[PDB]
RNA sequence: CGACUCUUAGCGGUGGAUCACUCGGCUCGUGCGUCGAUGAAGAACGCAGCUAGCUGCGAGAAUUAAUGUGAAUUGCAGGACACAUUGAUCAUCGACACUUCGAACGCACUUGCGGCCCCGGGUUCCUCCCGGGGCUACGCCUGUCUGAGCGUCGCU
RNA sequence: CGCCGCAGGUGCAGAUCUUGGUGGUAGUAGCAAAUAUUCAAACGAGAACUUUGAAGGCCGAAGUGGAGAAGGGUUCCAUGU
RNA sequence: CAUCUAAGGCUAAAUACCGGCACGAGACCGAUAGUCAACAAGUACCGUAAGGGAAAGUUGAAAAGAACUUUGAAGAGAGAG
RNA sequence: CGCGACCUCAGAUCAGACGUGGCGACCCGCUGAAUUUAAGCAUAUUAGUCAGCGGAGGAGAAGAAACUAACCAGGAUUCCCUCAGUAACGGCGAGUGAACAGGGAAGAGCCCAGCGCCGAAUCCCCGCCCCGCGGCGGGGCGCGGGACAUGUGGCGUACGG
């Protein structure tokens, strides 16, 4: 809601900076094996446990 | 009807996030962490769940004490002493 | 053969120790051999990879005499880039090909102040265990 | 006594666990009270304790305690055990006068149920498969 | 330019808070010009700035600690920071005094029937 | 892990296997049987001095 | 406008730009943003120039 | 069910024996730490006899073991004063004083 | 004759069995056998030039110092780095530092609300405002100070 | 891998078996609750569905309108694919 | 007749150890096996919660990871390397 | 109708300490089932076990006889082999079930209260100085405080003193 306490806005925070694809450089790195952000979350299919 | 209608009118929290142990179990009528039991000083932990007490048990998480307690032991716990400076 | 119960030789320890190893005992597992001149000169069979010492490739599809430099130590890839040992990829642009340390001798060191130090003190070894042997 | 403390007196199955009333708890009094002023006092080590005069429905018990942590006591000789750290709450494991009495320890024919040490190590150990290499 | 924490350590704590400001100033314009898009040369410094700033804030830190330690040198009581801390069980054990200490009935048998060395021949 | 890894064999079978192996060490045929090539060598019960 | 630590109220963010900037406020209105770091607005006083010390800063 | 003819069997096997199994695999790890414990205690006690002290002579209490003599725990304080050696000295000697034995022969 | 359907074969797809490999387990054994109010385990939130996760770390934040080592780190960039008017990296780690909850400690869980004592500014001492620092949990031991009692007494 | 011995978590068609994959059904059922769309143009490789304009309609103020509370958590706003 | 001397206290060694630190080994398993987890695994995800809980290893010696020409709006092709 | 002594209590953000919580494989103290077996089932069994609560240490507990024995006697505790699936318990059904002696691993013994004697000989705390630091002790100094005769310390403990 509008009506937030501070420390669920904070926690609301974390969660919508880490919602973010990995850096494109990350595939040069040697020895990657990885590919995509696979802990990605949409705020319609899958919901936070908060 | 007890189905799909009645899903509808749930939009009130039984539980929040808990201030110890962080897991969204603190009854807010009740004012206790149905996880680690938190109006109470002793965490809440029981034998017939092994795979609870294995989640939260010691080394789960940062260490960040014990981790360099467990490199002083193989000195001794030396302390007040340098590496004689060159 | 291993008679010492703290030293594994397990397979699997082995190669986990290896290609985790730390840099700076990645940098000896990088030694190479010294040539001819250079060991009789000195004490010393191997030496660990420097910056800026001149090198021969001695195997693979790089073999031959000249001499080249070594241009870059990658020890995160466990090779060395030597000037001349290059391949032309697709645009047209020259890249190094890297070759294990093993596979090349050194002609010539890059000698400074510890270089000096650790070839002294390999050479003063030797010669103990030359004379314990005698 | 000790009450089983179920609910409306309700034990359920096997008439023969279906005591309530007079059933008897395995410690003395006596071991309640140094339990319960140990208990309290957490920064003391409980000694002993004797009796002074009961009731019909209280007893009354002093119980002798000792800090620890005290240079009268840390600074002397046949006290400096009590300051060990295995000596802690001594209360609560049943190794004091009162508390080892409940424990059926002694030498002879009369105690042979902890002959281990304790009732649960003689359990153990009469109960436990010896499975040597060679069989 | 680089400075070094074995360089530091003759200056007084006048001038090492006044270099430790600069310092502070020089991060500030530089966490600037990172937002102002800047230059690559310039985000590089970031670090460097801020590993600098971490070496005079340690080497005062440390000045003070050794000073205060010096000063409650033979105190009977020292603040909770400057007594050892190995471990909490460690710290409430007896010390070697009131651990090797016997009563005068133990000594008295020790003094008059001693462990004596000896052999038995066949 | 209680699988009876181990066996024991009497003492007296267990010297009587080593005197059958002794025996058998001492004939050309089996240890040639046993493709150890000893052409060369003589007298098949093989025995140097201390020195060695 | 700056971001500043969440942990400083605008009594200690009008002090603090006040001193290091050598410039006087008039008042400070703060939010948090959705990222989780405050931003300050700081809106100078009528003799001095907004335009006049972003150049000084250098984030004209 | 019984199949023809054998032993009525009763095994012990009621009691779920499979948590409390000892097995033996540090039996020989057992002996050696046994054994050198053994040695760096002979050589501590470097004239001393490496075995404990002298035992006296015993006689087993038994009408089965009446007839075999063996070791006691230590000499009784009857034994100790007609060979005139005090008992507080007697265990630096080496010699096990055991106070609570009594000689009726 | 086509079409369709079936069988077999070649080739091509779908699928990921088989085989080979293994920085992972499982089992056994050995030596140690060490947490915490000097604030643990655990949680939260932050910290990278470009960084989401994992990892490491704590406002000195993918780390400071010190000591060994001795020219790298590396996906790109950057500037270093005389390697002696002292050194990249890595390792070790004994100095320093170590945010907020948490036994969690001023009260309460609303970054809600206090109290006392010092310091600096506004005061231009008088004490109102702002900032900084240190205290303010419960139980309990020894001692200290202050006390209560028509408790037992002594002197008037 | 053969041969002499040793030891097994040693042989599958079934268990409405476990896991994974694949068929016929089958280009099939279906994409039918709440009246309704049409004309021209623009962008565009591409228009029944986008946008603009014109028309015909519907919600008809107890709304298919304008705002909030719980709840969600960036879905808000621009630009680009 | 024998035997001990209760109602106070301490005491090492031989003994135990499926948690912890660091090791060594194996007639064990070999990616549906072996720990649930060989991999950003107690993770993603599910449940109000207690709690439940996966799937997922392999280019190549070296990226030398296909320049360049051409059709298509591109995916995608044909040559080339 | 005050001022003192003691006793019994109280307050303090008083000076200095201590406990709390975690892990819990092993260990100690409690509490404690039912499934299951008995071809049903209630005593019995499962089992003093799972679950539950408390307390520790590197081990823990035990431990130096109010013992075993009945012998020509042995001699703290703990562990191994054996005794022994035995004596015994048991709807004497299903089932349960030790100890002594013997051989080994290890081996170690002691301290109080009391009864007495010794001018409280005893102990803590705060200051002085110096010898020191390195987990903080020694020495002496105080017409310095307190504890303590409602009993501190030395001798001494069933083997006698
Ligand atoms: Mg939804
Ligand atoms: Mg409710
Ligand atoms: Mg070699
Ligand atoms: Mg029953
Ligand atoms: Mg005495
Ligand atoms: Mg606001
Ligand atoms: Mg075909
Ligand atoms: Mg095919
Ligand atoms: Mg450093
Ligand atoms: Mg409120
Ligand atoms: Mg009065
Ligand atoms: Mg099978
Ligand atoms: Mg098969
Ligand atoms: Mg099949
Ligand atoms: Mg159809
Ligand atoms: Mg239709
Ligand atoms: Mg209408
Ligand atoms: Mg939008
Ligand atoms: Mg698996
Ligand atoms: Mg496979
Ligand atoms: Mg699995
Ligand atoms: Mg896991
Ligand atoms: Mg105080
Ligand atoms: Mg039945
Ligand atoms: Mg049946
Ligand atoms: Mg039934
Ligand atoms: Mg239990
Ligand atoms: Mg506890
Ligand atoms: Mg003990
Ligand atoms: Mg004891
Ligand atoms: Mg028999
Ligand atoms: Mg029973
Ligand atoms: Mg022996
Ligand atoms: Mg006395
Ligand atoms: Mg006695
Ligand atoms: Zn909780």
């Amino acid at each position: 809601s509008s009506h937030k306490t501070f420390r669920i806005k904070r926690f609301l925070a974390k969660k919508q900076k880490q919602n973010r694809p990995i850096p494109q450089w990350i595939r040069m790195k040697t020895g990657n094996k990885i590919r995509y952000n696979s802990k990605r979350r949409h705020w319609r299919r899958t919901k936070l446990g908060l | 009807t007890k189905g799909t209608s009645s899903f509808g009118k749930r939009r009130n929290k039984t539980h929040t996030l808990c201030r110890r142990c962080g897991s969204k179990a603190y009854h807010l009528q009740k004012s206790t962490c149905g996880k680690c039991g938190y109006p109470a000083k002793r965490k809440r932990k029981y034998n017939w769940s092994a795979k609870a007490k294995r989640r939260n048990t010691t080394g789960t998480g940062r260490m960040r004490h014990l981790k360099i307690v467990y490199r002083r032991f193989r000195h001794g716990f030396r302390e007040g002493t340098t590496p004689k400076p060159k | 053969m291993k008679f010492n119960p703290f030293v594994t030789s397990d397979r699997s320890k082995n190669r986990k120790r290896h290609f985790n190893a730390p840099s700076h005992i990645r940098r000896k597992i990088m030694s190479s051999p010294l040539s001819k001149e250079l060991r009789q000169k000195y004490n010393v069979r191997s030496m660990p990879i420097r910056k800026d010492d001149e090198v021969q490739v001695v195997r693979g599809h790089y073999k031959g005499q000249q001499i080249g430099k070594v241009v870059q130590v990658y020890r995160k890839k466990y090779v060395i880039y030597i000037e001349r040992v290059q391949r032309e990829k697709a645009n047209g642009t020259t890249v190094h090909v890297g070759i294990h340390p093993s596979k090349v001798v050194i002609t010539r060191l890059k000698l400074d102040k510890d270089r000096k130090k650790i070839l002294e003190r390999k050479a003063k070894s030797r010669q103990v265990g030359k004379e314990k042997g005698k | 006594g000790r009450k089983r403390p179920v609910p409306k007196g309700a034990t359920y199955g096997k008439p023969v666990h279906h005591g309530v009333n007079q059933l008897k708890f395995a410690r003395s009094l006596q071991s309640v009270a140094e339990e319960r002023a140990g208990r309290h006092c957490g920064a003391l080590r409980v000694l002993n304790s004797y009796w002074v005069g009961e009731d019909s429905t209280y007893k009354f018990f002093e119980v002798i305690l000792i800090d620890p942590f005290h240079k009268a006591i840390r600074r002397n000789p046949d006290t400096q055990w009590i300051t060990k750290p295995v000596h802690k709450h001594r209360e609560m494991r049943g190794l004091t006068s009162a508390g080892r009495k409940s424990r059926g320890l002694g030498k002879g024919h009369k105690f042979h149920h902890t002959i281990g040490g304790s009732r649960r190590a003689a359990w153990r150990r009469r109960n436990t498969l010896q499975l040597h290499r060679y069989r | 330019a680089k400075i070094k924490a074995r360089d530091l350590r003759g200056k007084k704590k006048e001038e090492l808070l006044k270099q430790l400001d600069d310092l502070k100033v020089e991060l500030s314009q530089l966490r600037v010009a990172k937002v102002t898009g800047g230059a690559a040369s310039k985000l590089s410094k970031i670090r460097v700035v801020r590993k600098s700033i971490a070496r005079v804030l340690t080497v005062i830190n440390q000045t003070q600690k050794e000073n205060l330690r010096k000063f409650y040198k033979g105190k009977k009581y020292k603040p909770l920071d400057l007594r050892p801390k190995k471990t909490r069980a460690m710290r409430r054990r007896l010390n070697k005094h009131e651990e090797n200490l016997k009563t005068k009935k133990q000594q008295r048998k020790e003094r008059l029937y001693p462990l004596r060395k000896y052999a038995v021949k066949a | 892990t209680w699988r009876r890894w181990h066996r024991r064999v009497n003492t007296t079978q267990k010297r009587y296997a080593i005197c059958s192996a002794l025996a058998a060490s001492a004939l050309p045929a089996l240890v040639m049987s046993k493709g150890h090539r000893i052409e060369e060598v003589p007298e098949l019960p093989l025995v140097v001095e201390d020195k060695v | 406008v700056f971001i500043v630590d969440v942990k400083a109220n605008k009594h200690q963010i009008k002090q603090a730009v006040k001193k290091l900037y050598d410039i006087d406020v008039a008042k400070v209105n703060t939010l948090i943003r959705p990222d989780g770091e405050k931003k300050a607005y700081v809106r100078l006083a009528p003799d001095y120039d907004a335009l006049d010390v972003a150049n000084k800063i250098g984030i004209i | 069910a019984p199949s023809r003819n054998g032993m009525v069997l009763k095994p012990h096997f009621h009691k779920d024996w499979q948590r409390r199994v000892a097995t033996w695999f540090n039996q020989p790890a057992r002996k050696i730490r046994r054994r050198k414990a053994r040695q760096a205690k002979a050589r501590r006690i470097a004239p001393r006899p490496a075995s404990g002290p002298i035992r006296p002579i015993v006689r087993c209490p038994t009408v089965r073991y009446h007839t075999k003599v063996r070791a006691g725990r230590g000499f009784s304080l009857e034994e100790l004063r007609v060979a005139g050696i005090h008992k507080k000295v007697a265990r630096t000697i080496g010699i096990s004083v055991d106070p609570r034995r009594r000689n009726k022969s």
